[PDB]
């Protein structure tokens, strides 16, 4: 009666649901085929006089305990006196990586070889340079052997890799410049914001611009630490802060006025200014208020400790960078007088049903990000099995019409849908023209691209074999055909204006042909203007195209129309070209949040791109580059070439600077396992790691302790999956004492901020939890002097199994936000928490200590029978009382107007009690946003999702009952609608942001359309007084009442 | 009609996706209506907003604007239900199935992409074995060098007793090389077997893909016809 008798016959008894919650796999650990070797394992000892002893070792023994052993034990054995003294003998082995690794560092444990079948040769160091075969260091941080890349082919890549070293001297060069400063200042650069200036609320916490430091200083043995408590101005500098703290630290009864004085300056130089509780340093001449430290001590209501710390006892702890260069060191296009023709010849590897099938083709298609011709296909013929096409496609376009960046995008499709796809470049990195018989490999379709060609997508060849090979054949023009110089495009420009300028008047009419020479209307001028403001996701009319490219000598007048006037530009028509290289060559620098845009996918021309380079050169500060490190990171995929000139900004910034370069290390070593950009990333992170001095060792300790936690967790998720939490527990606690862990996993730096440090595990603390993706809740001792001052204990959970980049992501827009609300001048507290990914589908997630989900304040304060919508104001009130309840609630407040604009305007997900946190001082956030952009509508929504129940709306507004009727709220929706409005007007940051991501393979960001929902959002096609409305609009319908005026 | 018209941004592109080279629509006021020919957003002669668009539907853009050489397609099923209701519940059938759809390849993407690395693993660890194996076939050969020298010098001393634990060690050498060697092809054919289904993988993505696209392709009309009518995009949600 419930299913009208309807069997289903197919269902099958058992079978994913059930227990679906960890996607992401596998890997082998360490040993092949097995996560954790066994803890009394043998291995096979392969002897110089060719006898095969075999030890019983223990898994986690140390390479000089196993020499030791081996040669005691070869006593035993026949051939004796053949052998050496043991200690003229190295270990060696075939490694996971299926190389043949030396194994020099013999305090090295056999579990973290990395070895393959467990034996180990012996045999005499090969090569008088050891020295120079640690590279294996670089090997590890990586996380792929270099010896693979000297036996690679391609010149581009052996190029790079020798060209590149120009940019790593040239830093360490920086680096070496003021010794010992500089050293330190690369190690611990100043860790400032933005402006010096001061938002009004921050300055209006310093009683006329004055705070209460604490500068702490040590004397003997150590122990007794004394305080020195200043009052000093907010933009006084270290220096003066430093004379103070010695004029406390050494007034006396013994000491007349001068004779201070002269105490004073031989003492003031010799120290510098820490922060208490991590390693954080203020070396240079800010405002003390512009550290990022202090100004949060002020918004915090705290009292910041320093610590006065001598130079000898900092130039102590920095060793030597010391730099070594490796053991690794035509006919112009325009003459060509033919159209395009491309020769397709056949594709081998197609997998497809003749069942469901009728016909396969190959469409193809000439490019820029947008195309410059008619797109073609060719005849459907030899379908499905057999696939073969002989035929030229003949393009409709001449070959000097082709511009310097042009690219073939070519996809076999079935009859209308595609099966793979791939895109070449038709020049080479030495400006070469293609010619012969290529072979590429295909991708195939993801999940967003319905579209039959993908001209977005990567730039080359797979190296994954096993997929549809089609090979094909290019026009020969009896010599290598190289791009014009840049004398030549500048020539020929010269002259494309001079020929313009003696044309007839009833020529025109052709309407590309600015007749307004040098006057023009003012009507014309201001509808200009009209267009820069104009975000870049808003198509322009070929009109208004035209319109641009006549003008476009009055558009050097708005720099910032130029990612307008670019696109404006006929690139199929080498005139147009050839002038438009000729503007960029010297026009005025523009914001790099401007600038940005040019290093997207829509603009490949190496022109621009150049221009796009020298204005971060110029514009952009250290400060600003760590916080879009992602999206220019992300933006390397579309250049067209290993070697450019972003990549070789980024390199020496990062060598510059070694907290840009902390992260620069991770977001490429996250995206190793993308064969995509395996090669590109792999060889620029060689050059990072060569060239970046000691950090190499920091970097591989970090490296080494992901890796246990990747093979822990791994175990934990499949072998050890339907056991107590107790079993696991005891598995995990069991493990992690092993001295191998204890080694890998204690005095090491947090990759969420290098500045804090690891020291022990406090492994009782330490834990699972519930969630079936099993992540580990670690927690270490801060092994700070000023532990005590800081944070004593450090936590932070690594969570494998989960894509953390969309998360990483929005929490950037996020943190961008605040700065954007801050500085305006609009106090809401957002907290965008640390989240890192360091791998696939492997991150870390910062703690926040005090803080619960609004179901566990439901969950404590429940009453015994069968919650109450006051719970929350009630667990509030209940942790701040007093004056410090109604400044928490402010906070409260504050927070929850912030969040609920982000949350709108990304559209992330549905918002409920166990992904919003509030903290004891009254602070809301957000946690686990999952699908960013409302990536569930793929199932004109425009979603609310931070929808403010009767919780929070009782303690927005105190106690009160019907809280929509208070001041209390009438204040909080002001300050949603200022927030609001504040980020439309940098809506063409949040846009470009987000299309500098299209690069990952994130499914939320597959093509623009997707980024097109924060336009609707933002609603950026009406004017700002209806978007306030359209925004009230759309908050009042998912509360039921409370919004207008 | 000029309303009406037939033809007459976001929503515009996702009415545009995947159309083919001259497929068209008509689309701030204090600004410039929208021509959207795909492939292109579009003066002096004015003598002509139905009259401007039949013009240029049977002629092409070329004389209009130099590089527009394409001219074509103007965009009926739903079972032609007159229903409302009906046409609602379908709706509902075919985004269940168009979702039930998407599952199936999602889990499908992930298995290639697994299967992808899986099998290079796999590749990856012969290449490990054919090294180990070469440095065993190192060994059996390093050690016939100094072994049958201290075979013919001396000979008499320790005689079988010294030559037999030298003959047993190189037994265990050979005999560890046969087992190598048999785990070696013992990977290779579990390669083809993974290659094999790997195969079939993308084979059924590909039978998937097409079907996919209809189903979304129905769908969307279903979708649209509705909208037409009522204009009730509150009521599409349950479905
Ligand atoms: C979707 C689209 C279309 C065109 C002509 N240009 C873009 N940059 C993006």
């Amino acid at each position: 009666s419930y299913y009208h008798h309807h069997h289903h016959h197919d269902y099958d008894i058992p079978t994913q649901g059930a227990m679906g919650s960890m996607p992401p796999r596998p890997s082998s650990g360490e040993l092949w085929g097995i996560h954790l070797m066994p803890p009394r394992i043998l291995v096979e000892c392969l002897l110089p006089n060719g006898m095969i002893v075999t030890l019983e070792c223990l898994r986690e023994a140390t390479l000089i305990t196993i020499k030791h052993e081996l040669f005691k034990e070869a006593r035993k054995y026949p051939l004796h006196q053949l052998l050496q003294d043991e200690s003229s003998y190295i270990f060696v082995s075939v490694t996971q990586e299926a190389e043949r690794e030396e194994f020099f560092d013999e305090t090295r444990r056999l579990c973290d070889l990395r070895l393959f079948q467990p034996f180990l040769k012996v045999i005499e160091p090969v090569g008088n340079r050891e020295e120079k075969i640690l590279n294996r260091e670089i090997g590890f941080a990586i996380g792929m052997p270099v010896c693979e890349f000297d036996m690679v082919k391609d010149p581009e890549v052996q190029d790079f890799r020798r060209n590149i070293l120009n940019v790593c001297k040239e830093a360490v060069d920086l680096r070496d410049l003021n010794s010992p400063h500089s050293r330190a200042m690369y190690v611990y650069p100043p860790n400032v914001e933005s402006s010096p200036e001061l938002p009004k609320h921050i300055y209006n916490k310093l009683d006329k611009g004055q705070i209460i430091v604490v500068i702490w200083v040590i004397v003997s043995p150590n122990n007794d630490k004394q305080k020195y408590t200043l009052k000093i101005n907010h933009d006084c500098v270290p220096e003066q802060v430093i004379a103070e703290a010695i004029r406390k630290k050494t007034r006396s009864m013994l000491l007349s006025s001068e004779q201070l004085k002269l105490c004073v300056l031989e003492y003031q130089g010799k120290y510098i200014l820490k922060v208490c509780g991590c390693d954080e340093y203020f070396l240079e001449k800010y405002p003390l208020s512009q550290y990022k430290y202090i100004r949060s001590c002020i918004m915090l209501g705290r009292m910041p400790n320093l610590m006065l710390m001598a130079k000898e006892s900092l130039y102590s702890q920095l060793p030597m960078d010391c730099f070594t260069m490796p053991s690794y060191s035509t006919k112009s296009l325009w003459v060509i007088n033919s159209a395009l023709r491309i020769k397709i010849l056949c594709a081998t590897y197609v997998n497809v049903n003749i069942r469901d099938i009728d016909k396969i083709y190959v469409r193809t298609g000439i490019y820029h990000g947008g195309e410059p011709l008619c797109d073609n296909v060719n005849t459907q013929r030899v379908p499905c099995s057999n696939p073969r096409w002989n035929e030229w496609l003949n393009y409709d376009i001449y070959i000097p019409d082709l511009p310097r960046a042009a690219r073939l995008c070519l996809s076999i499709c079935s009859v209308h849908c595609p099966l793979a796809w791939g895109n070449i470049n038709l020049f080479d990195y030495t400006d070469t023209l293609v010619s012969g018989k290529m072979a590429l490999n295909l991708w195939p379709v993801p999940h967003g691209l319905e579209d039959l060609l993908n001209p977005i997508g990567v730039t080359g060849s797979n190296p994954n074999k096993e997929t549809p090979c089609l090979e094909l054949e290019f026009d020969w023009f009896s010599s290598v055909v190289k791009f014009p110089d840049m004398s030549v495009i500048e020539e020929h420009a010269n002259w494309s204006v001079s020929r313009e300028a003696g044309f007839s008047y009833s020529h025109a009419g052709l309407s590309n042909r600015l007749a307004r020479d040098n006057e023009l209307r003012e009507n014309d001028k201001e509808q200009l203007k009209a267009i820069s403001t104009r975000d870049p996701l808003s198509e322009i009319t070929e009109q208004e195209k035209d319109f641009l490219w006549s003008h476009r000598h009055y558009c050097v007048t708005i720099p910032e129309i130029l990612p307008k006037l670019l696109l404006s530009v006929k690139w199929n028509s080498r005139d147009e070209v050839a002038q438009m290289y000729c503007l960029v060559k010297d026009w005025p620098p523009i914001k790099p949040e401007q600038a940005m845009e040019l290093l997207d996918c829509n603009y490949p021309d190496p022109m621009v791109r150049g221009f796009a380079v020298r204005c971060l050169e110029k514009y952009l500060t250290d400060d600003k580059l760590s916080q879009y490190l992602i999206q220019l990171v992300q933006v390397l995929k579309y250049e067209q070439y290993l070697d450019n000139l972003l990549v070789r900004f980024l390199l020496k910034k990062a060598l510059t600077n070694q907290r840009i370069g902390h992260f620069f290390f991770w977001h490429l070593k996250s995206e190793m396992h993308n064969k995509t950009v395996s090669q590109r990333f792999g060889l620029l992170l060689e050059s990072y790691c060569r060239a970046c001095g000691m950090y190499l060792k920091h970097l591989n300790r970090q490296v080494e302790a992901m890796e246990k936690l990747i093979n822990l967790t791994d175990i934990l998720k499949q072998e050890k999956k339907d056991e107590t939490q107790k079993v696991q527990m005891k598995f995990l606690v069991e493990q992690m004492r092993r001295p191998d862990f204890m080694d890998a996993l204690q005095g090491f730096l947090s990759p969420l901020n290098p500045a804090h440090q690891l020291g022990n595990l406090r492994l009782e603390e330490c834990r699972i939890m519930s969630s079936a993706k099993r992540p580990l809740w670690l927690n270490w001792e801060n092994p700070d002097i000023m532990s005590e001052l800081l944070f004593q204990n450090n936590e932070i959970i690594f969570k494998n199994g989960d894509d953390l980049r969309q998360d990483m992501l929005t929490l950037q827009i996020i943190r961008i936000m605040e700065n954007i609300w801050q500085n305006q001048g609009l106090d809401l507290r957002m907290l965008p928490y640390g989240c890192l990914s360091i791998g696939d589908c492997v991150g870390l997630i910062e703690v926040v200590r005090n803080s619960h989900t609004i179901m566990q304040i439901q969950c404590k304060g429940g009453l015994k029978g069968a919650f109450n919508s006051h719970t929350l104001h009630q667990w509030l009130k209940d942790k701040n009382k007093g004056e410090i309840y109604d400044a928490a609630i402010d906070l409260f407040t504050r927070s929850c107007a912030g969040y609920c604009v982000a949350t709108f305007i990304l559209g992330i997900g549905d918002r409920h009690n166990s992904n919003i946190m509030v903290k004891d001082d009254g602070q809301l956030f957000h946690i686990d946003f999952g699908h960013f952009l409302d990536h569930k509508k793929k199932k004109k929504r425009e979603r609310v999702p931070f929808v403010l129940t009767q919780d929070f709306l009782i303690v927005i507004s105190k106690g009160a009952q019907e809280c929509t009727k208070t001041r209390e709220f009438e204040r909080f929706q002001e300050m949603c609608y200022k927030a609001y409005l504040a980020i439309r007007q940098h809506a063409n940051l949040f846009i470009n942001l987000f299309s500098m991501m299209l690069g990952s393979g994130m499914p939320e960001l597959q093509s623009f359309d997707d980024i097109a929902y924060i336009r609707k959002t933002l609603a950026l096609d009406k004017t700002e007084q209806e978007a306030l409305e359209y925004f009230m609009k759309q908050m009042n319908d998912a509360h039921h009442g409370g919004w207008t005026t | 009609s000029l309303q009406d018209a037939e033809w007459y941004r976001e929503e515009v592109n996702e009415k545009l996706r995947d159309t083919a080279d001259g497929t068209f629509l008509v689309r701030t006021k204090m600004h410039g209506y929208t021509l959207t020919l795909r492939k292109k957003l579009i003066s002096d002669p004015l003598t002509f907003v139905v009259e401007l668009i039949n013009h240029y539907r049977n002629e092409s853009l070329a004389q209009y604007n130099p590089k527009l050489d394409v001219k074509l397609y103007p965009v009926d099923q739903v079972v032609k239900e007159d229903n409302i209701e009906a046409v609602g519940k379908k709706l509902h059938e075919y985004n269940t199935q168009f979702q039930e759809k998407s599952r199936e390849y999602d889990r499908l993407y992930e298995e290639y992409t697994r299967t992808s690395q899986e099998i290079q693993m796999k590749r990856t660890a012969i290449e490990a074995f054919n090294e180990t194996i070469k440095i065993f076939e190192e060994q059996c050969q390093t050690q016939e060098r100094y072994s049958k020298e201290y075979i013919e010098k001396f000979k008499r001393e320790g005689n079988e007793k010294e030559i037999q634990r030298i003959m047993h060690n190189y037994d265990k050498l050979k005999s560890r090389i046969s087992e190598i060697i048999d785990s070696r092809r013992r990977l290779e054919e579990d390669l083809k077997k993974q290659a094999a289904e790997y195969r079939e993988i993308d084979k059924r993505m590909n039978s998937i893909k097409p079907d996919l696209i209809q189903l979304r392709k129905t769908r969307d009309q279903y979708l649209m016809w509705l909208t037409q009518k009522g204009v009730r995009q509150k009521k599409l949600n349950e479905w």
